[PDB]
């Protein structure tokens, strides 16, 4: 998965 | 606050 | 005498092209000399030769395009120490340190490494068979990105080897070595920490390239390969002075790479972080990807050294590889991954930086 931003990555993870 | 695992892993803090 | 070497991993070599290494203290004048000699040895016998560049800095003797045919000529010439056919090589806090990446093009404006990445003018690539910088800005990422990081601190010079299918040449690497020592001796600046993460087979040029930039002072760092073996045959990773890096996973696990994984053994120096790690995809200028290989792994200690070597600028490379050896979490690795006599050899490392 790409994630568009690192806030996208935090709420992923 | 959250750390990627490898990060956390060679001892980096946040 | 003189000897022939040429890759043992028959699909990786690269006939027709010939690395031509000269003993130790030759001069550039001598080099030059001798290439024109074999240019006209060959003439003489019906043979066209072209000289594709001329070494000097690390190692002497140059690159030359001809048939196999005139290998027993050339291994007659004056000062010639041996020669290697070309091969194929495959993409696998700090602020005083330089760390120069030979890699795949990188995305500059990526905003996790937009300021900290100087891409150089430096390309040697072999022609291919946001995909062209995927490898490079990941691993540009790793060692100095703004958020997902080791190394945020250290500035980054990026050279191009590798192309746009991760591909590259046991000569290529050796001209962009020889051009970071060239760039250092015109512009000297602190200490440099050299990241190569690729790998192809055994090279006795590319080790004796990477051992003459240790001597002269470079800390040089690389992936210990993604093959699932023993890391002694292949290179850069086989180079003794080098640190070689093999990739660990959360649990405490060797990494699994398909139906290979991390390369193993005495050459390996140490593991680090190498799987479902984080870092910048060049898909936009924002984003991010998780990636896994021994290149991951190499970055993370590039990182590491990169800070160890800014907070004590004065570390030689073997009192640094103690510090790398020293900070490191010891027998947390799972060593019934390896193969059983592999154990005992493979150092149960896995990098750390000073608490
Ligand atoms: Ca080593």
């Amino acid at each position: 998965t790409v994630f568009t931003s690192w806030e996208e990555y935090l709420d992923w993870v | 606050c959250f750390i990627p695992w490898n990060l956390q892993r060679i001892g980096l803090l946040c | 005498t003189a000897t022939f070497h040429r890759c043992a991993k028959d699909p990786w070599r690269l006939p027709g092209t010939y690395v031509v290494v000269l003993k130790e203290e030759t001069h550039l004048s001598q080099s030059e000399r001798t290439a024109r000699r074999l240019q006209a040895q060959a003439a003489r016998r019906g043979y066209l030769t072209k000289i594709l560049h001329v070494f000097h800095g690390l190692l002497p003797g140059f690159l030359v395009k001809m048939s196999g045919d005139l290998l027993e000529l050339a291994l007659k010439l004056p000062h010639v120490d041996y020669i290697e056919e070309d091969s194929s090589v495959f993409a696998q806090g700090g602020s005083l340190v330089e760390v120069y990446l030979l890699d795949t093009s990188i995305q500059s404006d990526h905003r996790e490494i937009e300021g900290r990445v100087m891409v150089t003018d430096f390309e040697n690539v072999p022609e291919e068979d946001s995909k062209c910088d995927s490898h490079g800005t990941h691993l540009a990422g790793v060692v100095s990105g703004r958020d997902a990081g080791v190394a945020k601190g250290a500035s980054m010079r990026s050279l191009r080897v590798l192309n746009c299918q991760g591909k590259g040449t046991v000569s290529g690497t050796l001209i962009g070595l020889e051009f970071i020592r060239k760039s250092q001796l015109v512009q000297p600046v602190g200490p440099l920490v050299v990241l190569l993460p690729l790998a192809g087979g055994y090279s006795r040029v590319l080790n004796a390239a990477c051992q003459r930039l240790a001597r002269a002072g470079v800390v040089l760092v690389t992936a210990a390969g993604n093959f699932r073996d023993d890391a002694c045959l292949y290179s850069p990773a086989s180079a003794p002075e080098v640190i070689t890096v093999g990739a660990t996973n959360a649990q405490d696990q060797p990494v699994t790479l398909g139906t290979l994984g991390t390369n193993f053994g005495r050459c390996v120096d140490l593991f680090a972080p190498g799987e479902d790690i984080i870092g910048a995809s060049s898909d936009c200028s924002t984003c991010f990807v998780s990636q896994s290989g021994t290149s991951q792994a190499a970055a993370h200690v590039a990182g590491i050294a990169a800070m160890m070597l800014s907070a004590e600028p004065e570390l030689t490379l073997a009192e640094l590889r103690q510090r790398l050896i020293h900070f490191s979490a010891k027998d947390v690795i799972n060593e019934a991954w390896f193969p059983e006599d592999q154990r005992v050899l493979t150092p149960n490392l896995v990098a750390a930086l000073p608490p």
